[PDB]
């Protein structure tokens, strides 16, 4: 099985990347479940360009083409009380996200849950043994709301729903 | 997170007033908190952030300091204008204001409390209705607590009180209402309305036959 | 100068919504991120989420998550607002504040009153409150929603008069009194009129306090 997103326009297959990272917000508030929620960054490109972890591919919440950590997921920020400062994200290893040209682009649902999870590890890490909780973007503009990227001179929106809605103890 | 504050504090005009904040989460030493003034029926404003950092057009009577779980705003020259509500706030985690301290300035000596308290009216009668009216005037500081009573029986059903609010001449007025039924206002003898302010109350009671 | 400017009070009945903006203006809209903080009547503030006005991301407390929709118009340099299906406990005074930071909030909005109550607008009933140096006065019952006037002999007494404010009763319903201190000596004289007027209901009473023998 795989996580398929839907784009618009339809991305054609050269456009396929190696996710290197990504950029995530945390979510405020409290809960009294224990549980520590993020999304899909709610920043700009600032945000974005702070992390430099990115390579020659301009595009949003997850990072194509760009720098990979060496020895494990390493997750980065100015301030980890501050909700308003973004979490740049950097995986160690690359996960393929292919386009099928018709207008969807599919990523493996294993190689991606065990992404999260070394996420989630590395997050329990710097908030306590707490459980882990990836929700959809809080909403944006259309280039921040999708993940957005350019291809051949072309921009693409891709949804991402399905990529954070996971649950890791 | 959650910030501890004092519910109310009072001081004099000329001295010195110290509100505190503690928090009851992992408490690092490492310019927690900041603080906010609010005037009734005004929007906050901060009058200190980043614990001790004081912004552009801010008296220097209010200084910023901390020790251990407990960060402390400390006005110096206690001026009328700085009547006011003071909230403390951390951001981290997510932003959280303290329950806030109603800071009084004592500007005026003890006054005792004016209380009249009125019978259900005639024609509220015939409306199948009654209401027992119990107005509070002229008391400072502002701080009363009113209690009912029917016969020799305590009465907390039906119980309306307004908050204190500031009179003409920086007095405090106040005002508590018992509504009741037609049929349980004349089955008592009499009904008492009690205003305890600053340690002593004065008592007022009304009786269904005048 | 730096200021925040929001839109005007509102009532709401529980289950609607509400969407109120703010306007800023001294300042580059984009350059700072904007919060929402509410105020219920006579309590705290309570954080309820910031936008980023370059890119309209936003993040909402857990407690509002699904209700709460914070937007942008860069344009008219406005914050948007909105609130939906409203509870008689999302009564408050919504602020709108300038993050300049972490929690460094400067400039505040000058806030905006959003009362949900099922309660319908009614005008209020007055009752004379009988003398018994001598008090005398009007009571103004069950009226929805806030204000009322009250003057004595249509503004001719105007010392030793005293209008309280209003509470809230159980029923969503407010009421309200004012006594006036008046000689002893002039209550078989002269004539005592309240003169309340409930304009949200347009409702106009003027009732005559007399002595009760």
């Amino acid at each position: 099985d795989t996580i398929t997103l839907p784009c618009r326009p339809a991305p054609p297959p050269h456009c396929s990347s190696n996710i290197t990272g990504l950029i995530l917000t945390r979510q405020g508030g409290y809960s009294n479940a224990n549980t520590v929620i993020f999304r899909p960054s709610g920043g700009d490109w600032r945000d974005i360009a702070r992390c430099q972890i990115a390579g020659t591919v301009v595009s949003t919440q997850l990072f194509l083409n760009g720098s990979l950590a060496e020895e494990e997921v390493v997750i980065r920020s100015e301030d980890w009380r501050d909700n308003a400062k973004s979490i740049c994200v950097q995986l160690a290893t690359s996960v393929e996200i292919a386009c099928t040209g018709a207008g969807h682009c599919a990523i493996s649902r294993a190689k991606w849950a065990n992404t999260l999870k070394q996420i989630a590890s590395k997050l329990r890490e710097q908030y306590g043994a707490k459980t882990i909780i990836f929700k959809p973007s809080s909403g944006g503009d259309p280039e921040f709301v999708n993940h957005s990227f350019n291809c051949g001179g072309e921009f693409f929106y891709c949804a991402s729903t399905q990529l954070f809605a996971s649950t890791w103890f | 997170s959650a910030l501890t504050q004092p519910a109310s504090v009072s001081g004099s005009p000329g001295q010195s007033i110290t509100i505190s904040c503690t928090g009851t989460s992992s408490d690092v030493g490492s310019n927690l908190v900041s603080w906010y003034q609010q005037h009734p029926g005004k929007a906050p404003k901060l009058m200190i952030y980043e614990g001790s950092k004081r912004p552009s057009g801010v008296s220097n009577r209010f200084s910023g300091s901390k020790s251990g779980n407990t960060a402390s705003l400390t006005i110096s020259g206690l001026q009328a204008e700085d009547e006011a509500d003071y909230y403390c706030c951390s951001y981290a985690g997510s932003v959280v204001f303290g329950g806030g301290t109603k800071l009084t300035v004592l500007g005026q000596p003890k006054a005792a409390p004016s209380v009249t308290l009125f019978p259900p009216s005639s024609e509220e009668l015939q409306a199948n209705k009654a209401t027992l009216v119990c107005l509070i005037s002229d008391f400072y500081p502002g701080a009363v607590t009113v209690a009912w009573k029917a016969d020799s029986s305590p009465v907390k059903a039906g119980v309306e009180t307004t908050t204190p609010s500031k009179q003409s001449n920086n007095k405090y007025a106040a005002s508590s209402y018992l509504s009741l039924t037609p049929e349980q206002w004349k089955s008592h003898r009499s009904y008492s309305c009690q205003v305890t302010h600053e340690g002593s109350t004065v008592e007022k009671t009304v009786a269904p036959t005048e | 100068q730096v200021q925040l400017v929001q839109s005007g009070a509102e009532v709401k009945k529980p289950g609607a919504s509400v969407k109120v903006s703010c306007k800023a203006s001294g300042y580059t809209f984009t350059g700072y991120y904007m919060h929402w903080v509410r105020q219920a009547p006579g309590q705290g503030l309570e954080w309820m989420g910031w936008i980023n006005p370059n890119s309209g991301g936003t993040n909402y407390a857990q407690k509002f998550q699904g209700r709460v929709t914070m937007t942008r118009d860069t344009s008219i340099s406005t914050a948007y607002m909105e609130l939906s299906r409203l509870r008689s406990d999302d009564t408050a005074v919504y602020y709108c504040a300038r993050s300049l930071g972490r929690d460094w909030f400067d400039p505040w909005g000058q806030g905006t009153l959003v009362t949900v109550s099922s309660a319908s607008t009614k005008g209020p009933s007055v009752f004379p409150l009988a003398p018994s140096t001598a008090a005398l006065g009007c009571l103004v019952k069950d009226y929805f929603p806030e204000p009322v006037t009250v003057s004595w002999n249509s503004g001719a007494l105007t010392s030793g008069v005293h209008t309280f404010p209003a509470v809230l009763q159980s029923s969503g319903l407010y009421s309200l009194s004012s006594v006036v201190t008046v000689p002893s000596s002039s209550l078989g004289t002269q004539t005592y009129i309240c003169n309340v007027n409930h304009k949200p209901s347009n409702t106009k009473v003027d009732k005559k306090v007399e002595p009760k023998s």
